[PDB]
RNA sequence: GCUGCAGUUAAAAAGCUCGUAGUUGGAUCUUGUGGAGGGUUCCCCGCCCCUUGCCUCUCGGCGCCGGCCCGAAGCGUUUACUUUGAAAAAAU
């Protein structure tokens, strides 16, 4: 069965970019797939979105733009603290000049650049590049 | 009585009192005189628009909302009508209780029912400006500054009864709850 | 599917086509109608896919027959929808 | 590329597939590059002036580059919008 | 996919979005209550309620002209069952193939569908005990099965 | 082989189905204007509806010409998480 939302979301943008795609329609919708969209747009990886009612969760329809090599889930939501971010962005990026982590936070779902301004630990959630 | 309007302290005011009075003497009449009885009116406001003209607001309570709809047709063009090129809207009398996980006071004792919430309130809102049509489907945007627009849908026939009001829907639901709507029709609807 | 076909504006031929749940946003194929016989005329409404052989309130024997799909009517004077 | 002090330093800079925002490698001799004529707006004769539009290998050997030169002569003026 | 069965068949209801009563229909909610409390005298299960009513009159969702789920309508002036009728529809089946089985002692494919039966009753009566629709010491028995439904 | 392996044919998926413990489990319930540090909207005060969510005492200092105000306390449904204090032999 479906175990987690997240997930698909992100695997179904990832094969839609490869076959070079324009746009991609997510369903079921969530809050945290909305915030996750919004930092991935707010660095400028993805186009704007809108999302559709049908009193059942709702639907969501993304605009490419053909800039991202990859977006990914980390299943287990691991705790991470300020000590030990540097071990998972030494695992998971191509570069230490590009691409993101993104945690949940009590401040907020964010950018693991943002929770070293804001000296805040939390679990993660995913990447982008 | 006159000046129904409001709780103690707050009555006096002479815009909502001069609704208030051309809402209860026009029981007065045979026609009227029917189907008004005294039922209350607990506000009215008098509110600026996009065209630079003005509209009203009148606040309805619950239990006596879905008897005003019922006459609503001809008590409003009576009212557009006696007002100085004035548009009208009837809206719900609807409280929202705070939310009890850590931004309120909460216990076993009583629980926060969820038709008090803050989405079931200002989505119920949104039907009441619209009442002589029916909603067919929202949309919402979210645009590349982080915003967001509303997209709403109303249903096909009785356009001649809202399409010269849409320009206060926006302002008025603007003022209500801080937040940007367009009203449109459709392509086709199954 | 072309590469660059948009999502969120279907025309009403290709929304009309596809299966009920799997619509943008979902709606039924089914309707009510109302349904009149000869030798009594009192006006009747009735539901497209019944499963109840329907008895009218003029008491004729049977106004339509249950089916694996919608009801078959017994020659009555109406089949017209009803518009919402 | 740039450093610290603001000039450049890469090789040279690649050209990317109009239909496809992805970079056009050095032995990608499936790519190519089309030029279409414009015409004046009196008579419709060529004043020497032109378009230019860079295709990727992989969308031409899926068939896409036919439809992807007809959206890009829409969204510029030569198709004009109708069809 | 089925919880007992290869198939994954897809056919259910659907809906309409607008939730609203259409303005052709007469009746009215105290009405609707009191043609639900006669065809509950009949013996009539909230399930077939809902299909006489959709047939052969105006209500295509009875929760939209009514603010409440029928079983509730019920439950409220004291018309309900003593055993849910999900659960009374698993046990009259149960009894059905026990009556097969003590003359039909070579019939290995109805030996085998009552397994699939009685520990589809089991997993339900789990359910309504957690939720107090049922006494926490309710038990199904091969032998009493048949007290159940008479 | 947690990060990080493999099971059509090289070594390897129980003949098939049910099922208690174990592991895993769908959507949903409060936001934008104003000021400081910084920018050209967001992190601290105070607000559409609640800003410690309530409350009114009494043993106990404050502000002023008795009465009314502002720091404790009852405490915010219970935990994990995270950030900060305290307290932990030396040698290595």
């Amino acid at each position: 069965v479906r175990m987690n939302v997240l997930a698909d979301a992100l695997k179904s943008i990832n094969n839609a970019e490869k076959r070079g795609k324009r746009q991609v329609l997510i369903r079921p919708c969530s809050k945290v797939i909305v915030r996750f969209l919004t930092v991935m747009m707010k660095h400028g990886y993805i186009g704007e979105f809108e999302i559709i009612d049908d009193h059942r969760a709702g639907k969501i329809v993304v605009n490419l733009t053909g800039r991202l090599n990859k977006c990914g889930v980390i299943s287990p939501r691991f705790d991470v603290q300020l000590k030990d971010l540097e071990k998972w962005q030494n695992n998971l990026l191509p570069s230490r000049q590009f691409g993101f982590i993104v945690l949940t936070t009590s401040a907020g779902i964010m950018d693991h650049e943002e929770a070293r301004r804001k000296h805040t630990g939390g679990k993660i959630l995913g990447f982008f590049f | 009585s006159a000046k129904i309007v409001k709780p103690n302290g707050e009555k006096p005011d002479e815009f909502e009192s001069g609704i208030s009075q051309a809402l209860l003497e026009l029981e007065m009449n045979s026609d009227l005189k029917a189907q008004l009885r005294e039922l209350n009116i607990t506000a009215a406001k008098e509110i600026e628009v996009g065209g630079g003209r003005k509209a009203i607001i009148i606040f309805v309570p619950v239990p006596q909302l879905k008897s005003f709809q019922k006459i609503q047709v001809r008590l409003v063009r009576e009212l557009e009508k006696k007002f100085s090129g004035k548009h009208v809207v009837f809206i719900a009398q609807r409280r929202i209780l705070p939310k009890p996980t850590r931004k309120s006071r909460t216990k076993n004792k009583q629980k926060r029912p969820r038709s008090r919430t803050l989405t079931a309130v200002h989505d119920a809102i949104l039907e009441d400006l619209v009442f002589p049509s029916e909603i067919v489907g929202k949309r919402i945007r979210v645009k590349l500054d982080g915003s967001r627009l509303i997209k709403v849908h109303l249903d096909k026939a009785q356009q001649n009864n809202v399409e010269h009001k849409v320009e206060t829907f926006s302002g008025v639901y603007k003022k209500l709850t801080g937040k940007d709507v367009n009203f449109e029709f459709p392509e086709f609807q199954l | 599917m072309p590469l660059a076909k948009d999502l969120l504006h279907p025309s009403p031929e290709e929304e009309k086509r596809k299966h009920k749940k799997k619509r943008l946003v979902q709606s039924p194929n089914s309707y009510f109608m109302d349904v009149k016989c000869p030798g009594c005329y009192k006006i009747t409404t009735v539901f497209s896919h019944a499963q109840t052989v329907v008895l009218c309130v003029g008491c004729s024997t049977v106004l339509c027959q249950p089916t694996g799909g919608k009801a078959r009517l017994t020659e009555g004077c109406s089949f017209r929808r009803k518009q919402h | 590329m740039q450093n610290d002090a603001g000039e450049f330093v890469d090789l040279y800079v690649p050209r990317k597939c109009s239909a496809s925002n992805r970079i056009i490698g050095a032995k990608d001799h499936a790519s190519i590059q089309m030029n279409v004529a414009e015409v004046d707006k009196v008579t419709g004769r060529f004043n020497g002036q032109f378009k230019t539009y860079a295709i990727c290998g992989a969308i031409r050997r899926m068939g896409e580059s036919d439809d992807s030169i007809l959206r890009l002569a829409k969204a510029d003026g030569i198709v004009s919008k109708n069809f | 996919g089925r919880m007992h069965a290869p198939g994954k068949g897809l056919s259910q209801s659907a809906l309409p979005y607008r939730r609203s009563v259409p303005t052709w229909l007469k009746l009215t909610s105290d009405d609707v209550k009191e043609q639900i409390y006669k065809l509950a005298k009949k013996g009539l299960t909230p399930s077939q309620i809902g299909v006489i009513l959709r047939d052969s009159h105006g209500v295509a969702q009875v929760r939209f002209v009514t603010g409440n789920k029928i079983l509730r309508i019920l439950k409220s002036k004291g018309l309900a069952p003593d055993l849910p009728e999900d659960l009374y529809h698993l046990i009259k089946k149960a009894v059905a193939v026990r009556k097969h089985l003590e003359r039909n002692r070579k019939d290995k494919d109805a030996k085998f569908r009552l397994i699939l039966i009685e520990s589809r009753i089991h997993r339900l009566a789990r359910y309504y005990k957690t939720k107090r629709v049922l006494p926490p010491n309710w038990k199904y028995e091969s032998s009493t099965a048949s007290a159940l439904v008479a």
